[PDB]
């Protein structure tokens, strides 16, 4: 009744939890497609969690219990809830721990004083469809990564946001609420430029993947370039660390 | 080859070889025995065994290393009397190790470094464990030894004395009556001291040689 | 050519 | 409320138990299975494990991880199979426990370590994980070993007095090996380098360069991790003068004759090699005086201005030692007499850093070991005394030779043998020989004891069997079987020197003899009186032989000499009571004058003398007669083509046909003597050769010194002072030295991976009737 | 190489007797770090010992 | 004896035109397998291609005639021969041909008829191209000295030393320049901006994150010339960082984990390189995000990139010439040029793609 | 022929003369060094024999007798400066 997903460094992913968190986000869903897809998906995302928590329950702190509470109450089983928030806030704080070390940020013009830069002009509520390829996905994963972005783009996207996506928000739908135009990747601008209400935005190339996007609505530069570099080296670095790792499917 | 049977059959199978005479097939046995189980059930006599197999195959190094690694993991053990006495068989085993043949070169004048070790861990042995049921056996087998060193000393006494050494005849053979006193070798010696001394003019000490020779003789 | 093999 | 596990094959199941929270009797749910099976993966006891739905009670599933059984390794050139198994063993995986998936990666790369040390920096490897029953699997891995990283090139940078090359062809370090040449090995080694830069440093400070400085070595890799590039980036100074030479420290009361080491010549250039010689000169002094540890520095006090180097050598005699027992190790095979004969440091004497310096390279000269390391331990409770423990690791000192060699000589040449060279560890060397040339088939069995007396006088016995066969060799034909003994003492007079004195029997059988002068004229004077037909005729003979030498052998370089002399003088004459009575001298010599100081241009003298005659009542057997001709005697000549000709019979040969003349055959058409152009050889012969050796022209400097070329001449002649001019006077009288042959003519040699190849071309401008003037001359690999 | 030694048929050693010193002059001292103990028993000797190894 | 992986097998691409050699010019056993910088130049339209041997040869980069052609060996007798050892590559700017020797000699030559203007002994072997600049001519050499030498009297106007590993790799980093300062990558991973002047030092950075592995595996080399780019330099270590630096305070803007010895091309906002495993890598300017990847080249011995006709020109140790898509990075078009193989970068001047292989025949492109 | 022949301690001729009866055995240790011989029956009676056999030149040998007492001080010298 609780077998095993799949096996990452010296940690396991179960199927109780794959199923636990499929039934999270049945309860959450927005609509989602056939199960079977959602299944994959659901241990894919356990797969990308458990592989960065060996990078941070071997050697960073455990979060604390009250400032948890106090998140949880700002915001069923209760012991299995308290253990789902206690299994995310770290891997939170353990991915901004590793990002933060992997950019840096001058008070140059990394600071982009010269606060206008490129017109930010109004929040933008957008979504995001990644598709993962290896770090060497030149043979034929671009080749059949790019027919899948292609057919993913001519059909906008809450079924393919679930489908085959990669990041954290795959679940979700990609939803990043409120965003200004410095604060997303430097490839996302000149999509951006192309960028309109309900607006479809084809397959963009790129190390972590082809990446689609679809606008739904439409020291102060610090956070919004700390923003847009946290999300390209938390795309970069969760591929690096997915193919810096031993995973297996168990077909069982 | 050995196939993964359980330890029981591998180890009857290992034995019954063993008295069959045919060795290599017990070696491989014992070895994949302890290799697939380490510090299994019985362990300890698989590396007797094991120990053994390796003196009688005249795999000499091998012994020498499971001797070893038996001696520090089992410093105190029912048959640690057996070990020591199996390491200076491998000992004595290097000593006498003629490259065709077993002939009346004798190996006196050989490397005695192992006959010395060989010597040291029967000592030890004897000293350490005087009721043993290899006590008399270690006993006639540190005579042996002792009769090989000094004739080793001997033989080097003997080329200085062609050389004409007579300093080094002198020493050497100074060296057999301390360490060596009750050996043919040295009483062979002692006119290679005596000779030496006269053919230095030290009568004064070639006389002492002369009487020792006289009442030993 | 010479050829010695140490055996 | 009951756990019912499945596998624990081999692991116990008691770790299952304590690693599994919930067991027998305890409340059942998913989340405590859920805490269990994560402790379970969390010691990481199981590969994979599962709960199976059971109506009774609980019921769990399990597999361990696969258990390596062996460890397989395949494509592992470089280095030995066990030496990665000890990485695959530090790493923390072997043998005997399971196999981890995450580990492998970390046994590919450690792989990749130790091919990086070793110098291969690229050598690629593979798992192969395959699955055995009972949960085990066996790793092989498929070692893919890239192109070893050879030196592209090694360049020197300030080096404006010499070219790169010159200096790069003493370095061991070699960026060309060409095909044809043995000049060494393009692998680059921490070690090998450092000691060509202490080579170049030699360089620069014997030619005068005091100043010489080495700024920088940079060693680089090709992008690819193939090619290696050494940059010897140097600062050559000046050529400095040696103006004066002190000595100082404590002397010890010898200043005298230190200083009378210490003669130079002012404005002379600084020598780093002669600084060195009078260093160790003052060192062996002083250890001959009983100074073990004689510590001499030779500082330069370096005039910039005057540009000269005058030399402080700072001497420190340091206390006596004493050697109370030489004791050595490792001679498991060879005796102890046979070790400490070879030693000049004597136990109970003042300890010599020189005298054990000479015997550590005497017992390297023996062979019977593969490195020799000396210890001066110390003696526990005594100030100055000490133990000289040598440390030998025995070879297979027994070995069997496979030489094929060509050449004109001798045609092709099969040698081939096995010889023990320490016979049961006692110091004998045995071994049985074997030599087939076109005219030669000699076999030996030399039983040999090196020290027959303690001072180093070895004595030797040979049985010895030599099928000559005349008729192949450009001579009258006749094959001698000849077979005997030789017991000879060898005198080690002094150092460079070696005489020799033995007793040998030796029977003969000669068949097949050409019906000619000379030979007739020996038989006649031994006393038989057969026809002149029959050309298979039959002779034998009994003949013990007083055999006497003396070898001088001043020779600095064993191969490609450059300055010394070889001279061989070999006589034997026969004892009272032989079938002959005759003696025969012969005198080798070959001295090269460095006429350079880079030894680069030599002048070769090579004589070859030799004169033999019966003692009366008999003549020299004309199988001893001396050749000349050929290679390395006369250049441009015939094998043994110089000398007496044979004078033919009229004789009916065994076998006769049409336009071939069988040598002046009756059935021919032949009734008188006849000239006949096949030489028999003379019993006396004299052969110089004055041969300028100098740098091959056209060739790299890099492997220049491994090819010598030479411009030989050589003059020879070869007569039988026994000829009969008075009875045969149309014939050239053949008694005459004064015909001299001369050749002149070019030679190349070189180490060639077949062996020692040895070209010439040489024209004979001044030579006789009968001489077969052979222009080209050649030996591939005689060895 | 070192077969034979499985029977090295030992036991040929002439028993170890000790010098006796003259009057006038003793024997240097032994310090018999090669001394052999007066350790005795049974231990059949000449082949009739078993070494094989005794299980336990 | 066989490579890591076999060599990548050569990817057939259906090339979108027909690549051609419109002139072939042969030099003399052409710097041959030694590694070497030594490629062709373009002032004009005049090609200057040089040899190992010391055989330059100026030609008409229209039909590839010879327009001059020097020796510069220097023999002595008919015993020994003394090649010039020309390694660093040719450089054209203020009418003189600029050459580098591993023999420590720098050769400016006359374009007019080719003969040495000038000739100076430097610290080691010149491995890197003698960049011209500010009336000034710039070399790194092997012994990890950058020495900037006058235009046209040829002495060394000034020295500065820079650290040298006990091992490095083959080549050294040809000096940029921009707004009087000179950056170079030093050989143990410290790009280092020093003044156009007397080159006292700016400021050090040290790029590479090598050193870790702490063998002789790791080599920490900055062996590519940086590129300057809006006041930014870029540089390229090996097993280091592809990093982006402030030039005038050399703080690094950015940093990915990318190592490599090859020549990168940074334009627009885009950046084109060959990883050290031969992986022609495409990213971004503003984050170094990588915008594509090509393995399929991978352990290729791959040339330095060019941009020619808005396409990506990659040489091979195998005389192949690949032409990479700027955008998707998919093989455009590939075509078979030589047999001994291709090491020294192309040249991408005046419309015309010129590149030696491994025998030094001198080939121009057409797209 | 035949090698250096040396034997026991290298007495410098000089050293040798600053020997004097009373000293201890540590004074003429000292001086000398240990001797490569003793009196193994007897008393302490150091013997020091400077011994060369040269390559067939004619063995000279130089003995010196120290015959010391059990309280560990010099009372004889029996110097032989050459072969009797
Ligand atoms: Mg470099």
């Amino acid at each position: 009744v609780d077998c095993v997903a799949a096996v990452v460094n010296n940690g396991v992913v179960l199927e109780s939890d794959v199923d636990g968190l499929m039934q999270s986000v049945k309860l959450n869903a927005q609509q989602l497609p056939d199960d079977a897809t959602l299944r994959h998906q659901i241990m894919e995302r356990l797969i990308m969690d458990q592989i960065i928590l060996q990078m941070g329950q071997k050697m960073g702190v455990k979060i604390s219990d009250e400032q948890l509470d106090q998140a949880i109450a700002n915001i069923l089983n209760y012991n299995t809830y308290r253990n789902q928030i206690r299994k995310e806030m770290i891997i939170s704080e353990v991915r901004n721990n590793e990002v933060r070390r992997r950019i840096t940020i001058l008070p140059q013009e990394v600071e982009s004083l010269a606060v206008g830069n490129q017109n930010a002009s109004t929040e933008l509520n957008l979504s995001h469809i990644l598709i993962p390829l290896p770090e060497n996905p030149t043979s034929d994963q671009v080749n059949e990564a790019e027919s899948q972005a292609r057919a993913i783009v001519d059909q906008a996207f809450g079924k393919l946001a679930i489908a085959h996506s990669a990041d954290q928000q795959a679940l979700n739908g990609g939803q990043m609420g409120w965003g200004r135009i410095q604060e997303l990747p430097g490839i996302f601008a000149q999509a951006l430029s192309t960028a309109k209400k309900g607006d479809i935005v084809g397959p963009i190339r790129s190390g972590v993947g082809f990446h689609i996007l679809k606008v739904n609505d439409l020291d102060r530069a610090y956070r919004m370039l700390m923003n847009r570099k946290f999300s390209e080296e938390a795309a970069s670095w969760m591929q690096e660390q997915r193919a810096s790792a031993y995973v297996k499917i168990l077909s069982n | 080859e050995v196939p993964d049977n359980p330890p029981n059959e591998i180890y009857a199978t290992a034995q019954q070889k063993l008295q069959d005479g045919n060795w290599r097939q017990a070696i491989t046995q014992l070895e994949a025995l302890d290799n697939r189980y380490p510090f299994g059930p019985y362990s300890q006599q698989v590396q007797l065994d094991l120990i053994y197999a390796y003196y009688k195959n005249a795999d000499l190094p091998l012994a020498q290393a499971a001797i070893d690694r038996f001696i520090r993991l089992n410093p105190t053990h029912p048959n640690i009397d057996y070990v020591m006495y199996m390491r200076g068989l491998t000992n004595m085993a290097l000593d006498d190790s003629a490259l065709q043949g077993f002939f009346g070169v004798d190996r006196s004048d050989r490397d005695p470094q192992h006959a010395r070790a060989a010597f040291s861990d029967f000592s030890k042995l004897v000293r350490g464990y005087p009721n043993s049921q290899y006590t008399t056996d270690a006993t006639k087998r540190l005579v042996f030894l002792k009769d090989r060193l000094a004739k080793y000393e001997y033989s080097v006494a003997e080329y200085y004395t062609e050389r004409g050494a007579w300093v080094a005849v002198v020493n050497r053979v100074e060296g057999m009556l301390r360490d060596y006193p009750d050996t043919q070798a040295t009483r062979d010696a002692l006119p290679l001291m005596e000779n030496a001394y006269r053919q230095m003019q030290m009568n004064a000490q070639a006389e002492k040689v002369a009487k020792i020779i006289a009442a030993n003789s | 050519w010479n050829w010695t093999k140490r055996f | 409320k009951d756990i019912h596990f499945e596998g624990l094959q081999r692991v116990a199941v008691g770790a299952a138990l304590l690693s599994m929270p919930v067991r027998t009797g305890d409340t059942v749910n998913d989340e405590d299975i859920s805490n269990t099976i994560r402790a379970l993966f969390a010691t990481g006891n199981f590969e994979d494990v599962c709960v199976l739905r059971d109506g009774d009670t609980l019921l769990v599933q399990v597999k361990e991880r696969p258990t390596i059984a062996s460890i397989t390794f395949s494509g592992n050139k470089s280095v030995k199979d066990d030496m990665l198994k000890q990485n695959l063993e530090a790493s923390g995986v072997r043998v005997g426990e399971s196999l981890d998936r995450t580990t492998i990666a970390d046994i590919e790369k450690g792989l990749e370590d130790f091919y990086y040390s070793v110098g291969k920096y690229s050598a690629s490897v593979k798992a192969v994980v395959t699955p055995l029953p009972r949960n085990r699997v066996d790793l092989k891995l498929v070692f893919q070993e890239g192109v070893s990283a050879e030196i592209q090139q090694i360049n020197i940078v300030g080096n404006h007095a010499f070219t790169t090359d010159e200096l790069i062809s003493h370095f061991q370090l070699r960026d060309e090996v060409p095909w044809w040449n043995v000049v060494g090995d393009r692998k680059y080694q921490k070690q090998k380098l450092a000691g060509d830069l202490e080579t170049l440093r030699s360089y620069y400070l014997d030619r005068g360069y005091a100043r010489f400085n080495i700024d920088s070595t940079q060693v680089s890799l090709t992008p690819d991790k193939k090619g290696i590039y050494v940059t010897v980036n140097i600062t050559e100074g000046d050529q400095y003068k040696l103006s004066g030479v002190e000595v100082s420290g404590n002397l010890a009361g010898h200043s005298a004759e230190i200083e009378q080491l210490t003669k130079i010549e002012p404005g002379e250039l600084y020598n780093g090699t002669k600084v060195t010689k009078m260093e160790d000169d003052i060192k062996k002094l002083l250890g001959r005086y009983g100074y073990a540890y004689p510590r001499v520095q030779s500082m330069p006090e370096i005039n910039d201005a005057d540009k000269t180097v005058k030399l402080r050598v700072n001497v420190d005699a340091g206390n006596r030692f004493y050697v109370r027992k030489i004791r050595f190790e490792g001679n498991d095979t060879s005796k102890d007499a046979v070790l400490r004969r070879e030693m000049r440091q004597m136990e109970g004497a003042w300890l010599g850093s020189d005298l054990v310096d000479q015997g550590k390279e005497r017992l390297n000269r023996l062979g019977f070991f593969e490195t020799v390391d000396t210890d001066t331990q110390r003696v526990p409770g005594s100030p100055d005394q000490v133990d000289v423990v040598y440390k030998v690791k025995e070879r297979n000192t027994g070995s069997f030779n496979f030489g094929i060699g060509y050449g004109t000589e001798s045609g092709v040449s099969f040698q081939a043998g096995v010889q023990q060279d320490n016979w049961l560890g006692t110091g004998y060397a045995v071994g049985i020989n074997g030599t087939k040339n076109d005219y030669q088939t000699y076999a030996e069995l030399s039983v040999t004891n090196p020290y027959f007396t303690v001072d180093g006088v070895s004595l030797g016995g040979r049985l010895f069997y030599n099928d000559f066969q005349a008729d192949d060799a450009d001579l009258s034909d006749y094959t001698n079987k000849s077979y005997g003994t030789d017991v000879t003492l060898g005198f080690p007079i002094n150092e460079y020197n070696s005489l020799r004195a033995g007793l040998g029997y030796v029977h003969n059988s000669l068949s097949n003899m050409q019906p000619q002068v000379a030979m007739w004229r020996y038989l006649y004077s031994m006393g038989e009186h057969p026809s002149t037909s029959d050309q298979d005729n039959s002779f034998k003979t009994d003949d013990f032989t007083f055999n006497y030498g003396w070898t001088y052998n001043k020779l600095d370089r064993g191969y490609f000499p450059t300055d010394g002399s070889r001279v061989n003088l070999t006589g034997k004459v026969t004892i009272p009571g032989s079938d002959n009575e005759y003696y025969k001298v012969t005198l080798d010599t070959a001295t090269y004058v460095p006429i350079d100081d880079d030894h680069k241009w030599v002048v070769l003298g090579r004589t070859r003398w030799g004169y033999g005659d019966g003692l009366g009542g008999k003549e020299m057997p004309f199988y001893e007669n001396f050749y000349a001709g050929g290679s390395s005697t006369v250049r441009g000549f015939q094998s043994n083509t110089i000398g007496p000709k044979a004078v033919y019979f009229p004789h009916q040969a065994s076998n006769y046909d049409p336009d071939y003349d069988y040598e002046c055959a009756t059935q021919d058409g032949a009734k008188d003597l006849c000239k006949s152009d096949d030489a028999v050889g003379g019993n006396a012969m004299a052969v110089a050769s004055l041969e300028f050796i100098t740098p091959t022209p056209f060739i790299s400097d890099k492997y220049a010194n491994s090819v010598r070329t030479s411009f030989f001449w050589d003059m020879g002649t070869v007569w039988d002072t026994n000829w009969d001019s008075s009875q045969y006077s149309g014939y050239p009288d053949y008694s005459d030295p004064s015909n001299i042959r001369m050749s002149a003519g070019i030679a190349l040699q070189w180490m060639s991976p077949l062996g020692p190849l040895v070209f010439s071309y040489a024209q004979p401008f001044k030579k006789y009737d009968g001489d077969k003037a052979e222009q080209f001359q050649f030996n591939i690999g005689k060895t | 190489k070192r077969q034979v030694s499985g029977d090295e048929a030992y036991l040929e050693a002439a028993p170890l007797a000790e010098l006796h010193a003259p009057a006038g002059m003793i024997l240097p001292v032994t310090s018999g770090d090669y001394a052999i103990p007066v350790t005795n028993g049974s231990g059949a000797v000449g082949k009739a010992l078993d070494i094989r190894p005794p299980a336990q | 004896e066989e490579d890591v992986v076999k060599m990548s097998p050569l990817p057939t691409v259906e090339n979108q035109f027909t690549p051609t050699t419109a002139w072939s010019t042969s030099v003399g056993s052409g710097i041959g397998n030694f590694y070497s910088n030594l490629h062709p130049a373009l002032a004009d339209n005049v090609v200057y291609a040089a040899d190992r041997a010391g055989l330059v040869k100026a030609l008409n980069a229209d039909d590839g005639k010879e327009i001059w052609s020097v020796s510069l060996a220097e023999k002595d007798g008919w015993f020994s021969k003394e090649p010039a050892l020309l390694s660093g590559g040719v450089t054209v700017s203020g009418g003189h041909v600029y050459i580098g020797s591993e023999k420590a000699q720098v050769y400016a030559l006359n374009t007019s008829d080719g003969t040495v203007a000038w000739q100076t002994k430097v610290a080691g072997e010149a491995l890197s191209r003698p960049v011209v600049s500010d009336g000034l001519v710039l070399i790194h050499t092997s012994n990890g000295q950058l020495q900037a030498l006058n235009e046209a009297d040829g002495a060394v106007k000034w020295t500065v030393n820079l650290d040298m590993p006990s091992l490095s790799l083959r080549g050294e980093s040809a000096p940029t320049t921009a707004f009087g300062a000179a950056v170079v990558g030093g050989d143990n991973g410290r790009v280092s901006a020093v003044l156009m002047e007397q080159g006292q030092m700016i400021w050090q950075q040290r790029i590479s994150q090598a050193t870790g592995s702490t063998e002789i595996d790791r080599l920490s080399d900055v062996d590519t010339t940086p590129v300057v780019v809006n006041g930014v330099v870029f540089a390229l270590a090996y097993n280091g960082n592809l990093t982006a630096l402030d030039l005038r305070s050399g703080q690094i803007m950015w940093k990915r984990e990318l190592g490599s010895v090859n020549d990168f091309i940074v334009d627009g906002n885009r950046i084109y390189l060959v990883d050290q495993n031969d992986r022609v890598m495409a990213l971004t300017i503003d984050g170094g995000v990588t915008l594509w990847t090509q393995s399929d080249l991978l352990h290729r011995l791959l040339t330095s990139p060019v941009l020619y006709n808005g396409n990506l020109v990659v040489g091979d140790s195998e005389g192949y010439l690949h032409w990479i898509n700027v955008e998707d990075g998919r093989f455009v078009a590939q075509q078979k040029v030589d047999s001994s193989g291709f090491q020294t970068e192309p040249v991408a001047a005046d419309g015309k793609l010129l590149i030696q292989a491994k025998d030094g025949t001198v080939y121009s492109i057409t797209r | 022929y035949r090698p250096d022949i040396n034997q026991g301690n290298y007495l410098t001729a000089n050293d040798v003369s600053k020997i004097r009866v009373g000293m201890t055995q540590q004074q003429v240790a000292y001086a000398l060094g240990t001797p490569l011989m003793s009196d193994p029956f007897g008393t302490n009676t150091w013997f020091y024999v400077f011994r060369q056999q040269p390559g067939h030149e004619g063995v000279t040998q130089q003995t010196l007798t120290l015959t010391f007492n059990s309280s560990g001080v010099l009372t004889n010298i029996d110097n032989k400066p050459a072969l009797s």
